[PDB]
């Protein structure tokens, strides 16, 4: 993991003594490098676990994550570099700081043996994304997204580090493997309710979990577009990768103790996805279909199913790829017209042919059209949830027809219709955001063709 | 009223540069950065790495447990023994507690 | 800094170095009578070092290269846009007294550190204990507004009493009309658009509070363009004056020490000159300030401290 | 010898309860500090004569040494809160609650 | 719920309640007769304390 | 376009010393910038005594008025 | 002067020098069970001296 | 002042805790005490104000009437057990008088009342000499007798000066105050340590002290004492934005910042000793703590707030003030977090 | 001569670089010689 940590750790030395015309060349290009680096942690030909380290270890549910925070940091280089083209210098060698620092500290969090290595690294991420979106951010509410987020996060998490240290104190190590060894079971006390609670609810909170996920829009409408991505594409599977490690220690109680939050999630996905059919910002929109996918990766991991997990594992990576490709999408209307209203831009279609059909394959995408890995993890939570529950059925039956409605809903009107002929001022399209559209569709038809890598722990 | 400096309009960068890639603003910087971007990013990492993971050989071991599998299932047939034994650890080896 | 609590008790004694010439002496009158000839032959030929009025571009001219600076950098105020238009909506007028006041008390620090430092005599022109003068002319005749002059009085009450006044107040007393037929044959398109209303205002602030207030404190030496426009009158008064009333007495080494430390940091001089404080005539907002100051930061001599700018032949940085 | 120190202990305590409870006079507050000064001396010396520790007969000279310091501090400071208002009204030292 | 009660709930409620709590803490008069008789009930309170607890 | 930055209101809703008004702390004022506050001047009170006439240094037939500082 | 201007293209293969060593080190360090696991319990050929470096 | 002084009032100074932590009997770590006292009054009310009069008259007052309670303590000790140290059979209610005063020495909740204000009308050097250097004998003395405090009232005392600590920090805008509230708090985390282990007292203390001294520096920079004042701080200095970020960030306890270090080991702790109640409740506080130190951050880095048309002038003009040790200490309590287990013992 | 007033760090201290470089000398040379005596301390009373 050293191999990988090391010369993204070397990139902040590169964009600080980097020429000024070469810095974002070079960043790209190594960063693009990492990420073909990281590849070689999918070399698990034994049913064994790359342990690299005494504090880092490699896994099935693990190694996506790393590689698609290494494939999305050159990403999201390519999305920031357009709008800090009238910026200081010094300015933008910190924003590519910043995400260079994100970049290492989530891989060092997803390669973490030790739960409280994981903390560390969990807050340690939690930092700069909170100084990207305060900084760099558009409009004023971006001050107050960051208390909300930065606050959700923080009251979330102090409980968890209150229960890992109690865990801690119980066992002795705190290892995830000597856990998943010498696991006992809980005898199912008041103390032990509270105790999974607060190991539970921090990464509820990033999940987010219906009812606490109002830090969620606001953060990803002010944050600027590198940020949504990493946001939407990593932080919030990072939150699920934390149930899914910390998941194993809790039983039994958590067979009782899931009720209130597989309901919440369901209903929750069921009310955001309406939230997106009457919803007048597109990146609002966004962010509450990610709520909603969310809700259905909670379901799953609550429900503990191998078919449940696999169909979160492949969830997770699909979302995060949509996702992040629907945040770009949304920033070149952006850029564009300077507003994120819905209804605003609508005949799309007409002058931005190419950049109309990634906006037909990321909602196609979105709604999980078949093969896809997201139909593939939806239909697997799907499988799991009636297996669970055969009434189960109904709610999911209603989340697909209301996301394939604000899917379609939202290629109409940004795409399909007359063509506001008012705004003049339409380039035609950037190489640079055309390869990033590209840069996202091509690993979701790779992961299509082979849905082997994604499958996680269970399969 | 106090001295804040008004709006900047964005100009049209294809006016002064007709082959601007949505890179840097002037063309050598941009082009330079078009061919980095393409060349690592498609060229070395969707090829290469595509061409890695598909040359990954027995991926957890799913092609070594269909053969293991096909192993036990010949010997378990031709010896007249049961596909699966319905218990996975041998009874004699458990010790189950008196009552 | 060089000088220190280190420097003053291995022996750097301001009362040792003084002498009988060793006074701050600060020539006042109207807006032409008189007062830069007579600064400067009272400073040449009583050996002193003459301080002319301290304009918009004095810390231009007295840091880095010591070349006038953009208007933007420098205040971002002119004063023939104040002779054109004094009730300008910009803020223009209050913007032009503030930044002449922190200017004066610029130079009022540099001239007490020189005073203090080795001892010479100064002759400032019109310090910053005239400079309210033009504060109330300019709302008696309603071109700022009462919160501008709060503001201004609020600054005067945060900084001036940290500093010593001048040993000897000259004034020139010329009547308006003369100061106006020497307007016109100045020549001055811009200066020529003044208001005998504001010149009035302007002498009665002299005469109404500047004189009396100096008389308490400091020797008062008016005189008329007559016993002025010949220099050696004056100095022969000045030679024969006779300072026993005043701050001046009651300072010793220690006090000298302190308020030597204090001029010779320049950013503790200008601190409070600089309160947060927001008044749309000088407030400016993020934007234009980022601009301004990179810019000026880009401006050759001033991306670094002074002496590690390697563009305008420092040298030695790697070892320093 | 318990009587009396319980006495001199609940001296100490009115003292103590008259610093604690103000009144307009700083001076009558010092007077409350210098009366817990006193009862603490007349407790270690009465201590000391009981046991007959004359090792520990210096700790009621330096208790009021450095008491007597207090005190000309406290009259110090007295000084320039009279110099600032014209009296010694702690109603009038309050303007550093903003 | 988004827009109303969710935030009514969470964030502004718990955002009320510590407003309310450092203005009835922070509504101090400056005085020192008032800080020294209040070091005098806290005096009192930890005497009261240590003899319930012996 | 443009970032949005802290405007007049912004910068001026974090003095006034409080941060958090109510009725019985809105009559607070920020302290100033180089704590020494203008307070009224007082008026000195000196002692005025009556020297004499009925004084052995006041020759008999003497009302001398004195304002006496200490 | 390729050397000069171009010396900041060498830092991130460096680094990745420098963490496969790493990896190098601390696989080196855990040697514990070399040869001592009861799956891979075997018999040293001649001609080596470790199963695995 | 002149050298004499100087010399003679920062040696006293200097000597007071230097005396009572090296004294062996109780009543020389009382002199020590006062010597502390009695030496930093001047340098209180050296700028000669109506503020620093009423602030250095508070002070003594307060510091006065808790080193007599302290003095009640030792008398009644030796009283007791003929000694001048509390062994191990003193009176609960002697070392209950003793925890009490020093709590009012120190300054923490509900005894606090006086240290905003205090700390608000003396200059910005005698506010960090005040709330690092003054703290350090009482805590020693403190720490003397760990075995035999009453960890219910340690308890209830730190709980309440972290509450009190964070509302107080939450209200404020001046930063003097901002600093005193957020000592209060942390002198809480330091008390709910004592009782169990006080090398912990100690790695608090240590990096509370490595933190607090350069955030007084840069406010020593430029004589920033308001909200507004380090929120113009981007044009006046620039470079020192992401410090004063990082190290206010480190005061919140944020990880990977090494101020997160000593909540965790004390949280850590607790939790071995039982007290998870008290640990959460702590905990909470702090995040509100961490809420008025991310606002603090919000004015003066993330946001650039308007400037004045001075400012050009001030950027005209050079400074040379920030000396050699404040880089130092901003990078050791900002980036130490890795070496934790050598912090702790 | 470009700026109108001598900066204090127009001409380096060269007492101070002296004494820095030569602390720094001392420093790695007294490290070096101290870690290969406590290498020989901890071999001659571990006998290794
Ligand atoms: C984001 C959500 C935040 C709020 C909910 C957080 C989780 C709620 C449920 C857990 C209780 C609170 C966290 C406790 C962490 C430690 C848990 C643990 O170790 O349990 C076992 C322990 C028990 O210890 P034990 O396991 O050693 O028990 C010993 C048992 N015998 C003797 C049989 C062996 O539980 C506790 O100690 C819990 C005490 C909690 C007291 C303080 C609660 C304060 C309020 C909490 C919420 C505050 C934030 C929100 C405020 C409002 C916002 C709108
Ligand atoms: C938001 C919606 C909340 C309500 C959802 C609907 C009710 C769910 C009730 C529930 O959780 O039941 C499970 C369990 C039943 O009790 P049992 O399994 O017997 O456990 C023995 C307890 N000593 O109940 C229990 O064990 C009792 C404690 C359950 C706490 C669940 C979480 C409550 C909300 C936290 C936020
Ligand atoms: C792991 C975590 C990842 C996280 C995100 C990472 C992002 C960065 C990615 C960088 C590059 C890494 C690519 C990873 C995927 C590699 C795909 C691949 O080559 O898979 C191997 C596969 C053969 O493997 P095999 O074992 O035969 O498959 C299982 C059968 N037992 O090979 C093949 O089958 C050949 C594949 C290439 C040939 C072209 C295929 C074109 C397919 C067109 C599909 C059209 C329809 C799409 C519909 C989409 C609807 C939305
Ligand atoms: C016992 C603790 C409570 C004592 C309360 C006494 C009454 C009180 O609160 O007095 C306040 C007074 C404030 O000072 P002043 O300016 O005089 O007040 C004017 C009134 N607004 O305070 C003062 O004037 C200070 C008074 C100090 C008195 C010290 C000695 C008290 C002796 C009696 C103690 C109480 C005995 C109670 C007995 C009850 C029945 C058994
Ligand atoms: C279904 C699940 C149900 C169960 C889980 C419920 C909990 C979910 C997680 C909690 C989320 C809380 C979010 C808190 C942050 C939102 C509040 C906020 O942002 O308030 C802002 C406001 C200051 O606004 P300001 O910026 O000054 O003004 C606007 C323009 N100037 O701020 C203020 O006015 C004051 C802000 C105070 C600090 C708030 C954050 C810290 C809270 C500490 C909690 C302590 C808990 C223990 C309390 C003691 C014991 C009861
Ligand atoms: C065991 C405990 C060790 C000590 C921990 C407590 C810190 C004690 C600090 C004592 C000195 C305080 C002092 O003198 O403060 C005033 C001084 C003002 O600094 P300034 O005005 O910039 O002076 C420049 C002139 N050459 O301020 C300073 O010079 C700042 C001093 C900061 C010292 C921090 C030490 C951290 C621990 C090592
Ligand atoms: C844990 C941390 C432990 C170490 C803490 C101290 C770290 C080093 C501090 C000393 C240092 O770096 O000194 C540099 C300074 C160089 O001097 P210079 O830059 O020329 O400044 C003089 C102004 N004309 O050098 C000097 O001023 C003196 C040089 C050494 C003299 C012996
Ligand atoms: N409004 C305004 N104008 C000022 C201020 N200080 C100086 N001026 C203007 C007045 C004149 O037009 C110009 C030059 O000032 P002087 O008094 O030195 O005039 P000048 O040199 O023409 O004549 P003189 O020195 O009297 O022989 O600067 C000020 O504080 N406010
Ligand atoms: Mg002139």
């Amino acid at each position: 993991m050293l191999k990988i940590i090391l010369p993204s750790l070397m990139l902040l030395p590169l964009t600080w003594l980097s020429s000024p015309k070469k810095t974002w060349t070079n960043v790209t290009s190594y960063s693009f490098l990492i990420s073909l680096t990281s590849l070689t942690l999918l070399w698990q030909t034994d049913e064994n676990y790359k342990n690299f380290s005494n504090m880092f270890s490699s896994d099935p549910l693990s190694t996506p994550l790393i590689i698609l925070t290494a494939w999305l940091l050159p990403l999201m280089l390519m999305a920031s570099q357009n709008h800090l083209k009238k910026d200081n210098n010094v300015l933008q060698k910190l924003y590519i700081s910043m995400l260079i620092s994100l970049q290492i500290l989530l891989i060092m969090t997803f390669s973490a043996t030790e739960l409280i290595m994981f903390y560390i690294l969990f807050e340690a991420t939690l930092i700069p994304t909170l100084i990207i979106i305060t900084r760099w951010g558009n409009q004023t509410e971006r001050l107050n997204a960051g208390i909300y987020f930065l606050f959700y996060t923080l009251i979330g998490s102090i409980p968890l580090l209150i229960a890992l240290i109690l865990i801690q104190n119980h066992v002795g190590t705190l290892n995830l493997m000597i856990l998943s060894f010498t696991t006992h079971t809980l005898d199912a006390s008041w103390s032990n309710n509270l105790l999974w609670l607060a190991c539970m609810m921090a990464f509820l909170i990033k999940m987010p979990l219906y009812g606490v996920h109002l830090w969620l829009p606001k953060a990803h409408v002010e944050a600027p577009i590198a940020g949504s991505m990493i946001l939407a594409a990593i932080l919030l599977k990072l939150g699920s990768y934390g149930m899914i490690r910390i998941s194993i220690i809790l039983d039994p109680l958590t067979k009782y103790m899931a009720y209130p939050f597989i309901l919440l999630s369901l209903w929750g996905m069921i009310m955001t996805s309406s939230i997106c059919l009457r919803q007048t910002d597109l990146k609002s929109l966004i962010a509450y279909s990610s709520v909603s996918h969310m809700a259905l990766v909670i379901a799953s991991i609550m429900i503990q199913t191998p078919w449940s997990f696999m169909g979160a594992t492949m969830l997770m990576i699909a979302h995060g790829l949509t996702s992040s490709l629907l945040f770009c999408l949304a920033n070149s209307n952006y850029e564009r017209i300077h507003s994120r209203t819905m209804i605003m831009a609508r005949g799309l279609q007409m002058v931005f042919p190419l950049m109309a059909t990634w906006w037909l394959m990321a909602s196609l995408a979105n709604l999980a059209l078949p093969p896809s890995i997201n139909l593939m993890g939806e239909l697997f939570i799907t499988m799991s949830l009636f297996s669970w529950s055969n009434f189960t059925i109904i709610l999911m039956g209603i989340n697909i027809i209301i996301t394939g409605m604000y899917s379609m809903y939202m290629i109409i009107t940004t795409q399909r219709g007359k063509l506001t002929n008012h705004m003049i001022n339409l380039q035609p399209s950037h190489t640079r955001e055309l390869t990033l559209m590209a840069l996202h569709m091509i690993p979701l038809i790779l992961l299509t063709t082979s849905p082997k890598l994604i499958t996680g722990l269970t399969m | 009223q106090w001295q804040e400096d008004p709006e900047p309009e964005d100009e049209n960068v294809y006016a002064k540069n007709p082959d601007f890639h949505g890179y840097d603003s002037d063309p050598v910087v941009d082009v330079w950065n078009m061919r980095a971007v393409f060349f690592f990013g498609f060229s070395i990492v969707l090829v290469f790495g595509t061409t890695f993971v598909a040359y990954v050989p027995d991926y957890r071991m799913q092609e070594w447990a269909r053969r293991e599998a096909e192993r036990l299932v010949k010997y378990r047939e031709v010896n007249g023994l049961p596909i699966m034994e319905s218990n996975y650890f041998d009874p004699s080896k458990i010790q189950l507690p008196e009552d | 800094l060089r000088y220190g609590l280190l420097a003053a008790i291995l022996g750097d004694k301001t009362t040792k170095k003084l002498h009988e010439y060793s006074r701050v002496i600060t020539v006042d009158g109207n807006i032409c009578s008189g007062k830069n000839k007579l600064a400067k032959e009272i400073a040449q030929q009583l050996g002193m070092k003459h301080y002319p009025e301290a304009g918009i571009q004095y810390s231009s001219t007295t840091t880095g290269d010591g070349r006038p600076l953009d208007i933007e950098f420098s205040g971002s105020c002119s004063l023939e846009k104040f002779y054109d238009d004094p009730k300008s909506n910009d803020g223009n007028s209050y913007r032009l007294q503030s930044w002449l006041y922190a200017s004066r008390l610029l130079q009022y620090a540099d001239a007490l550190e020189h005073l203090l430092s080795t001892g010479q005599g100064v002759v400032l022109e019109r310090s910053i204990y005239s400079d309210f003068v033009f504060l109330e002319a300019m709302y008696n005749q309603g071109y700022i507004r009462k919160q501008c002059v709060d503001h201004y009085n609020e600054i005067k009450r945060l900084t001036l009493p940290e500093y010593l006044p001048p040993h000897a107040v000259i004034y020139i007393d010329v009547p308006v009309p003369e100061v106006q037929s020497r307007i016109q044959k100045k020549g001055d398109p811009h200066e020529m658009k003044v208001t005998s209303a504001y010149l009035q205002d302007i002498e009665n602030a002299y005469k109404k509070t500047f004189l009396p207030k100096m008389s308490e404190m400091c020797e008062v030496l008016v005189y008329d363009s007559w016993e002025a426009e010949d220099p050696t009158k004056v100095v022969e008064d000045i030679e024969y004056l006779k300072y026993n009333k005043g701050p001046w007495l009651k300072q010793d080494d220690w006090t000298f020490h302190y308020l030597r430390m204090l001029v010779q940091d320049k950013t503790e001089v200008l601190n409070y000159t600089t309160i947060p404080v927001y008044l749309p005539e000088i407030t400016i907002g993020a934007h234009q300030g980022s601009r301004i100051y990179n810019s000026f930061r880009e401006l050759p001599g001033r991306k670094y401290a002074p002496g590690y700018n390697a563009e305008v032949g420092d040298k030695w940085i790697w070892l320093k | 010898m318990p009587s009396t120190f319980f006495n001199l202990t609940m001296a100490f305590s009115l003292s103590l309860l008259g610093t604690l409870m103000f009144r307009s006079h700083l001076m009558s507050t010092l007077l409350c500090l210098e009366g817990m000064v006193l009862s603490l001396f007349i407790m270690t010396s009465v201590t000391s004569l009981n046991s007959n520790s004359m090792s520990s007969m210096p700790i009621p000279i330096t208790i009021l040494v450095f008491a007597a310091c207090e005190a000309a501090v406290g009259l110090a400071l007295l000084v320039k809160v009279s110099n600032t208002y014209g009296t010694d009204y702690v109603q009038n030292l309050n303007l550093l609650q903003c | 719920l988004d827009l109303i009660w969710l935030e009514k709930t969470i964030p502004k409620s718990t955002s009320t309640l510590h407003t309310n709590m450092t203005t009835l803490t922070t509504n101090q008069k400056g005085l020192i007769k008032l800080y020294f008789m209040s070091f005098l009930i806290n005096i009192i309170l930890i005497i009261i304390l240590y003899s319930i607890n012996l | 376009a443009r970032q949005w930055q802290p405007d007049i209101e912004w910068a001026e809703q974090f003095s006034g010393a409080v941060m958090y008004p109510s009725k019985e702390t809105a009559h607070w004022k920020p302290p100033p910038w180089n704590d020494v506050d203008i307070l009224k001047e007082k008026a000195v009170t000196n002692m005025t005594l009556n020297f004499g006439p009925q004084h052995p240094a006041a020759h008999g037939v003497l009302r001398l008025v004195l304002e006496l500082s200490g | 002067q390729l050397l000069r201007e171009h010396w900041v293209h060498i830092l991130v293969p460096a680094g990745f020098v420098f963490g496969c060593y790493l990896d190098r080190k601390d696989d080196e360090k855990l040697t514990a069970f070399r040869n001592k696991s009861m799956l891979f319990q075997r018999e040293l050929r001649p001609n080596e001296e470790v199963t695995w470096k | 002042m002149n050298p004499i002084t100087l010399a003679i009032i920062y040696f006293t100074i200097f000597l007071g805790p230097v005396i009572t932590m090296s004294s062996t009997n109780l009543m020389l770590m009382w002199v020590g005490l006062e010597f502390s006292l009695l030496a930093i009054i001047p340098m209180l009310i050296n700028k000669k104000n109506p503020r620093s009069t009423e602030a250095a008259t508070k002070y003594f007052v307060t510091q006065a009437t808790a080193s007599m309670i302290i003095l009640l303590a030792i008398v009644l000790n030796y009283k007791q057990l003929g000694t001048w140290m509390f062994q191990q059979q003193t009176n609960g209610l002697i070392l209950n008088m003793t925890l009490m005063a020093l709590s009012m020495k120190l300054g923490l909740a509900p005894f606090h009342f006086w240290l905003p204000e205090v700390t608000q009308g003396i200059p910005l050097h005698m506010g960090l000499i005040l709330l690092t250097w003054q703290k350090i004998a009482p805590l020693s003395i403190l720490i003397q007798i760990y075995p035999l405090l009453n960890s219910t009232i340690i308890l209830m005392l730190a709980i309440t000066s972290i509450f009190m600590g964070a509302w107080g920090g939450l209200n404020q805008t001046q930063m003097r105050k901002i600093m005193a509230y957020s000592s209060i708090a942390h002198m809480g985390w330091m008390l709910a340590i004592l009782p169990y282990n006080p090398s912990l007292t100690l790695l608090n203390l240590m990096i509370y002290i490595i933190l607090t001294a350069p955030m007084f520096m840069a406010l020593m920079l430029n004589n920033s004492m308001t909200i507004n004042s380090i929120s113009l701080l981007w044009n006046k200095t620039p470079a020192m934005l992401t410090m004063i970020s990082l190290m206010l960030l480190s005061l919140g306890g944020l990880p990977p910042l090494t101020g997160f270090l000593p909540k965790w080991i004390i949280i850590t702790e607790l939790m071995k000793n039982n007290c998870l109640i008290m640990a959460t409740l702590m905990a909470m506080m702090a995040l509100l703590n961490l809420f008025f130190y991310t606002r603090l951050i919000y004015s003066t880095s993330l946001t650039m707030f308007p400037t004045n048309n001075n400012s050009k002038m001030m950027t005209h003009q050079t400074k040379t003030k920030p000396n050699l040790m404040f880089s130092t200490l901003a990078i050791m309590s900002t980036m130490t977090l890795p070496l934790a287990p050598q912090l702790i013992t | 001569k470009f700026y109108v007033r001598e900066p204090v760090n127009a001409k380096p201290n060269w007492l101070a670089v002296g004494l820095s470089v030569g602390a720094s000398v001392f420093m790695w040379i007294y490290l070096i010689q101290t870690h290969n005596e406590d290498v020989l301390e901890y071999k001659r009373r571990n006998g290794l």
